[PDB]
């Protein structure tokens, strides 16, 4: 039965209307609820039973539900409305189901590309029979990045661990990626690169054995 | 004011068990369906279990059925989740969440607690290995330079990193840790400094890990 599907991301200018949709097979015959969740905070109900509003919720939040689509509309979107939004329903088969969430951005800072710093394994770690290449990614906005490694232009999937972006202390984001090899592997290619792509374009740093 | 306060989360190993509780106040607890809903770090919401106002009906997600047991104490305004045969993929913040009304069909959450964190991992406690990330070439002479410390393979969180015993804080960026497949964590801390300072000034990272009683200084040189 029951998957509910939302778009990962929606953007609005301040004062523009945001619309977040939530789709499911005859979702129109369930009672849809909507939750807003800010970073590090519990979800808060903003609409229940398709279109009703708890007291305390600003009148700009409204809801709709017909056919395969339910929609949460925010008119005159404000800065504080920036959050993840989840749609939710109940049905006999799967009980309480939630959509995957939709991050809403109110165009809030200017774009900033990532700084990428890439460190080769240390002589200390190579003496201890290991090697880690460390790729540090900072000062970006908005907060999504795609990182990739190459061993002399040849792609690598083996041995790569990458964090998800976390909001900084100046309203931009940081992440890191680590590529773990053996010393022989590390000597066995003539160079290595983390290639970081930020909505738009690709930044690259490269390192070579010594 | 409706309040829901969860507790009992913590670290535990796969195969092991834990009991969470949620103490409620500011509404008539006895007349509402109550839920547990969980959120894995950076993931969406997943309903876990719910119980009718009169404990006549109890429901579980298929992911959890047969291992978790929900119950309530209407005399103490308290809800419990006994979680047995834990798996790594049960790691999440667990929220207690009041339903709209009393019965299963009213089970959609309206009010949520702040939640309690449950980390399920088979890793043993381990202090980090600390490696220097030597300054190389990136900007230039009469510019700034970046050097750091690689704190590899520790468990559990958290680790504290300072530079020169706390004396250097300006220019320090310590990055959130990566959780590797090994189930062990790693992080990095970099400081930016005048390039001209390299090799007249000393830079030592201090890495503290309370769980393993580990305190490591590492000198970082060109």
């Amino acid at each position: 039965s029951y998957e509910l599907t939302q778009p990962p991301s929606v953007s609005v200018a301040p004062g523009q209307t945001a619309r977040i949709s939530c789709s499911g097979d005859n979702i129109g015959g369930t009672f849809v609820s909507w939750y807003q969740q800010k970073p590090g905070q519990a979800p808060v109900l903003v609409i229940y039973d398709d279109n009703d509003r708890p007291s305390g919720i600003p009148e700009r939040f409204s809801g709709s539900n017909s056919g395969n689509t339910a929609t949460l509309t925010i008119s005159g979107t404000q800065a504080e409305d920036e959050a993840d939004y989840y749609c939710g329903t109940w049905d006999m088969v799967t009980n309480n189901v939630f959509g995957g969430g939709t991050k809403l951005t109110v165009l809030g800072q200017p774009k900033a590309a990532p700084s990428v710093t890439l460190f080769p394994p240390s002589s200390e770690e190579l003496q201890a029979n290991k090697a880690t290449l460390v790729c540090l990614i900072s000062d970006f906005y908005p907060g999504a990045v795609t990182v990739a490694w190459k061993a002399d232009s040849s792609p690598v999937k083996a041995g790569v661990e990458t964090t998800t972006p976390s909001k900084q202390s100046n309203n931009k984001y940081a992440a890191s990626s680590y590529l773990s090899l053996t010393p022989e592997q590390w000597k066995s290619h003539r160079s290595y690169s983390c290639q970081v792509t930020h909505e738009g374009s690709t930044v690259e740093k490269t390192v070579a054995p010594t | 004011q409706v309040q829901l306060v969860e507790s009992g989360g913590g670290l535990v190993q796969p195969g092991g068990s834990l009991r969470l509780s949620c103490a409620a106040s500011g509404f008539t607890f006895n007349s509402y369906w109550i839920n547990w809903v969980r959120q894995a770090p950076g993931k969406g919401l997943e309903w876990v279990s719910g119980i009718a106002y009169d404990s006549s009906n109890t429901l579980y997600a298929d992911s959890v059925k047969g291992r978790f047991t929900i119950s309530r104490d209407n005399s103490k305004n308290t809800l419990y989740l006994q979680m047995n045969s834990l798996r790594a993929e049960d790691t999440a913040v667990y929220y207690c969440a009041r339903g709209l009304g009393a019965f299963h069909w009213d089970m959609q959450p309206d009010y949520w607690g702040q939640g309690t964190l449950v980390t399920v991992s088979s890793a043993s406690t381990k202090g980090p290995s600390v490696f220097p990330l030597a300054p190389s070439s990136k900007s230039t002479s009469g510019g700034t330079a970046a050097l750091g410390c690689l704190v590899k393979d520790y468990f559990p969180e958290p680790v504290t990193v300072s530079w020169n015993s706390g004396a250097l804080t300006s220019g320090v960026h310590t990055f959130p840790a990566v959780l590797q497949s090994s189930g062990l964590y790693s992080l990095s801390s970099v400081v930016t400094v005048p390039s001209s300072s390299l090799g007249t000034q000393t830079y030592i990272c201090n890495v503290n890990h309370k769980p393993s009683n580990t305190k490591v200084d590492k000198k970082v040189e060109p």
